[PDB]
């Protein structure tokens, strides 16, 4: 006895997911309306017009047995009912391999013809055959409720215009992030990657948060939110399990924007819960690094972090090529802290007693989240007294409930 | 006695405590001093100016001697050390030489004992930068830089603080034989360097001028008052 | 615009004509994995179905009496039960050894095949099967370092005559340390799309495990599935993650990693012979790794990453600008010599934004001064995160 | 951090020294050639900014009369090692009544590197090496002399030694230059030619400086007029 | 808690009930609320009490391992609770502080963060209970986070009578009992 020897190469999956299948029908350029695009529209329905013809025609004296929907009916009866889901655990040969059914029992099944071959890869969901348990299809996999943690469903509301005095921040942040996927001509013809990751750094209020929500409100591409904190898991090695899936989703959802809110809070806070301890959160962040910048190839994710607490950081985490750009979010000066209170006072209906002037230096180290505190607060100041108008005495109030107590 | 080394060298070669205390000038505010013909001006931004703050007691601009006077960035407790330490030294070498001190002697003493704190046990590198501004025995105005490191370099017009790099391309722009004619165009520079990183206007702008066989002049905020509108009248006209 | 009318009528015609296709051909479903049915062999399909009956994986235990003409084989199936079973007629008796997987039949259970032995998934994964797109012409400044590493990882297995004749038995590992960005992944990229044998990637952290002894049991596996092989190379990325030294801090600190260390230990430089596999290590802090992992026969050859010297910095310059719009006169040893102390991924980034601040300003051609502000904002403002100075003192 | 000043690493190697040794690279280019006619020293200024007085940046310093050091790497930290050379130059000149020969001045000054310590040392000890290498030349009993310290307190003779962030290469230049029978002149232009091919900026009479200290004459820096002289061939 | 009621209703109440009121305002509907007290103030009573009122499902996420399986199979983080919280909307999360660092106050940055833009469905609002407010993170206190911190304060002598007045009609009570007399003989005592 020899062993058996598959024919395909390797034991993975086919890379490429979600194709146009056959109806991949050739690039016809140039998309104004001419004559040559004419040409070249009839040449592909010319050899339709054939592949109409011909396969009719085979059809047609083809065995009553052997028809499209008589074939399709034997598939089902080859399959039966029902259809038992099971793992793959092991690719034997190009027809046989190795599955184990719910109740952990493995059995050493043949692959039918009508499966797709190519999406068998091992500890992939097979379907099996309830009687033979041969593979008889595969399972396209639920999205994992830890996929939809991740993805942001809906673009969040916050605009760039609504980002005041971040103007050189959106330009770097922008380049790598939005310019890459809007005109990628201009990395081709200069030659250059664009910048691989970014890291938004400053203050708490500065508007981290905020650029990337802006971020993801103008994106085509799959934007996936995890908070550094979230990485620290209760059980060891799922910490470095999870950073590994959360690139793994976003290789999937392919282009993507991954955003590693609060990176620093993966160290800087120690919870109880977490077995393993500093020691832990390290093999954590040894699989972060492989992730930005290791062996596995990288498609087209692009990696936003943010952090209040940069100096905490790990320095190889964000070292070139894992983090290209390194973009600081000062506290906004006169200017920046105007246009702010403008932009939090714009859907408001104010008094005309009240002065943003006299509310820009309420305190010398103010942030955004300060300026927004203190509309939000003087709003709620004025819907306690039953009014629509918000006066100077409930900024005043308001003040001394943010800033101060 | 507390002897370790605090200033060591990095494996890249670098004096990492050096660098965080220049990292401190950067977070202090903006002096700017310009060196004209026959004047110096010494122009410091101000941080947050307070209704009940005594405006006498915080002051950026010191006189060393009554021919040098220098305007810091950085530490404000740290500069008062180096003010004290060269203005005990500027009577020192007055009773030895019996001349008034240079301003290259005196930037090259503070720059000497900052590298020395860079170099010494137990002490931590001076976190100011020090603009000295005065003029020699012969009237020449002369203008100094002092860094933490202890690196002194003589600037036609210069600026150290969080702004420096606004105000110095400012300056390299503006600086001109004709910008520094009069000493009301030289005080002009110093105010148009100042406004381009103080928001408010001229109630951040603490001035200070020094002209040759003069004692140092601290400008009131109305002769201030009056030099900004200027400014912003020669805006107008040049639109 | 003229043809705009008829563009619509024939791109239509051509999309009814598709799915009138689809309806013949058809191409659908594909959520229960089926494949299009140019691929469908059904009437094969039926003939498996009865003549290949189904085959339980079950482990041999015990051969009893194996010398006589009566060997009887005690095998266990997974969960469902124990059994004593002969041999099928249409296997040889001396194919069947103890503790090797086997299929058995359902009714009689006797065995009837021979099974590889059981890998993890997860395992099964971590040997590449796409090769980077990195070749040695992407390293520069490590030419020293290349043929230390070629002639230990790569030359043995390309020409092994030449060292059979000599009597020679190459090492067969190789440690790569240095700070982050000095290229360790990079040459390992390298490695595996030029290698022919088989190549598997295993990043540290991978081997962390929840449960007790996993750890261990992937790395038995790991060895056992590269011995499959007649040429293995197997890359152990940031082995700091499960490399560290053995302690003891009165609690259980680290007490489960040390063991999977420690397995990783016994497969190099054991009692049984490692095989034909060349290891291969990245690690940035090699100054915690243990000793027994860093000693010669484990760890042959310590390969050093250090930062590029005046000429290995502008080699990386021509790398990363090769493909870039500079301009004329781009003095790529003056801008090697503004970064003293940098990496080869400070390098890159460098001319990254070298030619970011030309699409900045609208401009095709990078010029000297975009690559001089450039140097400024990689090298000098990105200063305070330089992980090169905290990690020289690593290695 | 954990490690002192003075330790050893595992290869023989003072971490601190070989550490003060790294900063030299990001010093200016500094070239010194010797002579049979005198010694060269030119170093570049690295001026950046208009507003920087070019004057300031005295990179060569008179030491005496017979002799000069260029420095490179921490400028500052220079400083306190010509001091003493101008110091201990003086007190050669105080008790012997003769000027310092030039290995002389260089051998006092190589003993201040290495007196450094964190404990057990004099409240004036220094605390780290001093991050410069300095090329100091001149004239003496042997004739023009060239001679070159580093932050390990090692002095050597040298012919033509180039010290700073371009070390490498215009070293590299300064041997297809070199050849022991040539005069002061050449050496001035050929160490001009040199500067001019590693300087970021491009090369005038106010971004650079240049010495000589002849036999017979004394230490001359060049004025903006002589240096225009040299510079108007290349 | 006449005074915790009103405060507690404009922050829970009315941005479900009336989400016209803040748009005219022009002001972001709150989405965090923090009561902070001694034990046994009412705390948990009245964030029950405005999801009873305002029929917002109530969550309580203690963490604990026993709810889990509800929870999600995955387990990975708290923030796939907001999936059965979305589908409950109006929810209310409550979050108690019983008192390394906390993990309630660590989930609710996780989920003030998702709740910040990052969340489609609105009527989700999160409550955290605590003993004190100084305990706090810098990130929970910052200004932005939580949208108004109520205070309960142990009950006065007039308080300690209505809340006696409370408990003691589920009691056959003799006619003529001195509940202020009761109240007056317990200084300092929680609800
Ligand atoms: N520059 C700004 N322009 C407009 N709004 C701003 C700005 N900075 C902050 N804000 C407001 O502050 C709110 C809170 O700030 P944000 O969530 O962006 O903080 P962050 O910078 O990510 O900081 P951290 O996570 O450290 O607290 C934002 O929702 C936004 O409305
Ligand atoms: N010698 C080199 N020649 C050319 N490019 C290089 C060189 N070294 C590094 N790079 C570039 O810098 C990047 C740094 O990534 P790399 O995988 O080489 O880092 P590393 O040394 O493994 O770092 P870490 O220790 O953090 O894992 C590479 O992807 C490559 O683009
Ligand atoms: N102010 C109060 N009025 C009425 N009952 C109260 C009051 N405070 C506490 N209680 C009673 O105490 C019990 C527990 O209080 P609880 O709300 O859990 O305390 P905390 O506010 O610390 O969470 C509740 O069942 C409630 O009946
Ligand atoms: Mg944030
Ligand atoms: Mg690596
Ligand atoms: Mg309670």
């Amino acid at each position: 006895y020899e062993p058996p020897v598959p024919t395909r190469v390797g034991k993975k999956k086919k890379k490429t997911k979600g194709p146009d299948a056959a109806s991949k029908l050739p690039l016809v350029t140039p998309h104004t309306q001419c004559r040559l695009k004419l040409l070249k529209l009839e040449r592909i329905k010319d050899y339709l017009l054939m592949e109409e013809e011909f396969i009719r025609n085979q059809e047609q004296m083809k065995p009553l047995e052997e028809k499209q929907e008589e074939e399709r009916s034997k598939v089902d009866d080859l399959r039966g009912t029902p259809m038992s889901v099971g793992t793959l655990e092991e690719i034997i040969d190009d027809n046989h391999a190795i599955v184990s059914t719910s109740v952990g029992s493995e059995h050493y099944v043949s692959i039918l013809s009508f499966v797709d071959k190519d999406l068998l890869e091992p500890g992939c969901s097979v379907l099996l055959n309830h009687k033979v348990h041969a593979v008889i299809g595969v399972l396209m996999d639920d999205t994992d409720p830890l996929v939809t943690v991740m993805k942001v469903e809906k673009a969040p509301q916050e605009t760039y215009a609504d980002i005041g005095g971040l103007d050189n921040q959106i330009q770097e942040i922008k380049e790598s992030v939005e310019l890459p996927l809007t005109h990628p001509e201009y990395y081709e013809e200069m030659g250059i990657k664009p910048p691989k990751g970014v890291i938004l750094y400053g203050p708490p209020g500065t508007g981290k948060t905020l650029l990337a929500k802006a971020v993801a409100n103008q994106t085509s591409a799959t934007f996936l939110r995890v908070v550094g904190s979230e990485l620290i898991q209760k059980y060891l090695g799922d910490g470095p399990k999870l950073v590994r899936e959360l690139f793994r989703v976003a290789e999937e959802h392919a282009p993507s924007i991954v955003f590693i809110d609060e990176i620093d809070a993966i160290g800087t806070k120690r919870y109880d819960s977490n077995s393993g301890g500093e020691r832990e959160i390290q093999r954590t962040m040894l699989e972060l690094l492989n992730q930005l910048d290791g062996f596995d190839s990288r498609g087209d994710v692009k990696v936003i972090m943010a952090t209040n607490r940069i100096e905490t950081l790990d320095p190889a985490l964000i070292r070139p090529g894992r983090i290209d750009r390194k973009i600081e979010f000062p506290l906004p000066d006169e200017k920046t802290k105007k246009r702010i209170f403008q932009i939090h006072t714009s859907r408001m209906t104010l008094a005309d007693d009240v002065t943003l002037d006299d509310l820009i230096m309420a305190k010398d180290d103010l942030s955004g989240a300060d300026i927004k505190a203190i509309c939000t607060e003087a709003g709620l100041m004025a819907l306690r007294e039953r009014r629509m108008k918000v006066t100077n005495e409930d900024f005043k109030k308001s003040k001394e409930n943010v800033l101060y107590k | 006695s507390y002897d370790r080394a605090i200033t060591v060298f990095s494996p890249d070669g670098h004096l990492f405590q050096v660098e965080y205390a220049q990292e401190a000038v950067k977070k202090g505010s903006t002096a700017v001093g310009v060196r004209g013909r026959d004047i110096v001006v010494l122009g410091v931004e101000k941080k947050s100016v307070a209704k009940l703050q005594d405006e006498r007691t915080v002051r950026k601009i010191c006189a060393l001697d009554d021919n040098v006077c220098m305007a810091f960035a950085g530490l404000t407790a740290d500069a008062r050390i180096v003010i004290n330490r060269a203005r005990v030294e500027c009577q020192s070498h007055r009773l030895t030489v019996e001349d008034p001190v240079t301003v290259e002697y005196i930037t090259r003493y503070i720059a000497s004992l900052k590298q020395r704190y860079t170099q010494s046990n137990g002490r931590r590198p001076f976190g100011i930068s020090a603009l000295i501004v005065g003029f020699d025995f012969d009237g020449t105005p002369r203008l100094y830089q002092t860094d933490p490191s202890g690196t002194y370099h003589a600037w036609k017009a210069n600026a150290i603080g969080r702004g420096a790099k606004s105000v110095r391309e400012f300056l390299e722009k503006n600086y001109t034989d004709e910008a520094i004619e009069t000493d009301d165009l030289t005080i002009k520079l110093v105010i148009k360097a100042l406004l381009e990183v103080v928001q408010s206007g001229g109630k951040n702008i603490e001035l200070a001028v020094m002209r040759r066989d003069q004692s140092l002049k601290i400008l009131n905020p109305e002769e201030i008052e009056k030099y900004v509108a200027e400014i912003e009248k020669e805006k107008e006209e040049n639109e | 615009s003229t043809y705009s009318r008829q563009i619509k009528q024939v791109e239509d015609d051509i999309q009814q004509l598709l799915k009138k296709i689809n309806e013949l051909t058809g191409i659908k479903e594909s959520d229960t994995g089926l494949a299009p049915p140019a691929l469908w062999d059904l009437a094969a399909d039926k003939q498996t179905l009865q003549s290949e009956q189904p085959l339980q994986v079950a482990r041999c235990t015990k051969i009893i009496n194996a010398d006589s003409e009566d060997p009887k084989y005690i095998i266990n199936v997974k969960q469902f039960a124990k059994f004593v079973v002969d041999l099928s007629d249409q296997v040889a008796p001396t194919d069947i050894e103890e503790g090797m997987r086997v299929g058995v039949d359902r009714n009689k259970y006797q065995i009837h095949i021979p099974l590889p032995p059981k890998i993890d998934p997860t395992v099964t994964m971590m040997q590449v099967e796409e090769k980077p797109d990195v070749t040695y012409s992407d390293v520069g400044g490590c030419k020293e370092q290349i043929e230390k590493l070629r002639e230990v990882v790569e030359t043995p297995l390309l020409h092994p005559e030449r060292f059979v004749n000599l009597g020679i038995e190459p090492p067969k590992g190789v440690l790569l340390f240095g700070p982050p960005g000095t290229g360790k992944t990079l040459c390992a990229r390298a490695v595996a799309n030029r290698t022919d044998a088989c190549f598997i990637r295993v990043i540290g952290s991978e081997l962390v495990q929840k449960y007790v002894g996993e750890g261990a049991r992937m790395v038995r596996e790991l060895f056992e599935m590269a011995r499959t092989k007649k040429a293995c190379l197997i890359f152990f990325d940031e082995i700091d993650a499960i490399g560290g030294a053995r302690f003891d801090d009165g609690a259980g600190g680290d007490n489960e990693v040390q063991r999977t260390m420690l397995e990783l230990i016994n497969q190099l430089d054991g009692f049984d012979p490692r095989g034909n596999i060349k290891v291969l290590m990245a690690t940035n802090r090699p100054d915690t790794l243990d000793p027994a992992l860093m000693r010669p026969g484990r760890l042959d050859r310590k390969i050093e990453f250090s930062l590029p010297d005046l000429e290995g910095r502008t080699h990386i310059f021509k790398i990363h600008a090769r493909s870039m719009s500079v301009e004329r006169d781009i003095r790529f040893e003056l801008l090697a010599r503004l970064c003293p102390n940098s990496t080869g991924a400070e390098i890159r980034s460098v001319c990254t934004e070298a030619g970011m601040f030309a699409i900045r300003a609208r401009r095709k051609i990078a010029t000297e001064k975009d690559f001089l502000e450039a140097v400024n904002k990689v090298i000098k403002s990105y200063a305070k995160f330089s992980a090169t100075p905290r990690y020289m003192t690593y290695n | 951090y954990d490690r002192g000043v003075n330790t050893f690493s595992p290869e023989g190697r003072l971490f601190q020294v070989e550490y003060a040794i790294e900063a030299i690279k990001l010093g200016s280019t500094a070239i010194g050639i010797q002579t049979s006619e005198g010694v060269c020293l030119a170093v570049e200024k690295r001026i950046t900014s208009p507003l920087m007085e070019p004057s300031s940046i005295e990179k060569i310093v008179e030491i005496d009369a017979h002799i000069g050091c260029a420095m490179s790497g921490l400028i500052a930290d220079a400083k306190t090692l010509i001091d003493k050379a101008r110091v201990e130059t003086q007190n050669h000149w105080f008790t012997y009544n003769e000027t310092m020969t030039v290995e002389s001045v260089t051998q006092a000054v190589s003993n201040l590197a290495l007196q450094f310590g964190e404990e057990d040392a004099d409240p004036g000890a220094m605390s780290r090496p001093f991050g410069v290498a300095l090329l100091f030349g001149g004239v003496d009993e042997k004739g023009p002399q060239l001679f070159h310290m580093d932050p390990s307190g090692t002095f050597v003779q040298c012919d033509a030694r180039a010290i700073g962030s371009a070390s490498e290469g215009a070293q590299s230049s300064l041997q297809e230059v070199y050849h022991k029978s040539m005069t002061l002149k050449e050496a001035i232009k050929s160490s001009l030619i040199i500067l001019k091919q590693v300087m970021e900026e491009k090369l005038n009479a106010t971004n650079i400086e240049l010495a000589t200290v002849q036999p017979g004459q004394n230490f001359h820096m060049f004025t903006k007029e002589e240096l225009e002289e040299v510079i108007k061939d290349i | 808690l006449d005074k915790q009621i009103k405060e507690i209703k404009e922050v829970i109440e009315l941005p479900v009930k009336h989400p016209e009121l803040f748009e005219a305002l022009g002001i972001a509907q709150p989405k965090g609320v923090l009561l902070y007290g001694p034990p046994g103030t009412g705390k948990t009573l009245l964030a029950r009490a405005v999801a009873h009122h305002t029929d917002c499902t109530f969550i309580r996420v203690s963490g604990s391992e026993l709810v889990q399986k509800f929870i999600g199979e995955g387990a990975r983080m708290v923030r796939e609770l907001f999936v059965m919280a979305r589908e409950h909307a109006p929810s209310i999360i409550f979050m108690d502080e019983i008192d390394g660092d906390s993990e309630v106050q660590r989930t609710m940055l996780e989920l003030l963060n998702q709740l910040d833009g990052f969340e489609a469905t609105k009527n989700i609002k999160v409550i955290m209970a605590t003993n004190r407010i100084d305990i706090l993170d810098s990130a929970l206190l910052r200004p932005g986070r939580i949208d108004r911190k109520i205070e309960f304060p142990p009950p006065n002598e007039e308080a300690r009578l209505d809340i006696l007045k409370i408990h003691s009609r589920k009691m056959n009570l003799t006619r003529g009992i001195n509940l202020r007399k009761i109240a007056e003989l317990m200084p300092g005592a929680s609800g």
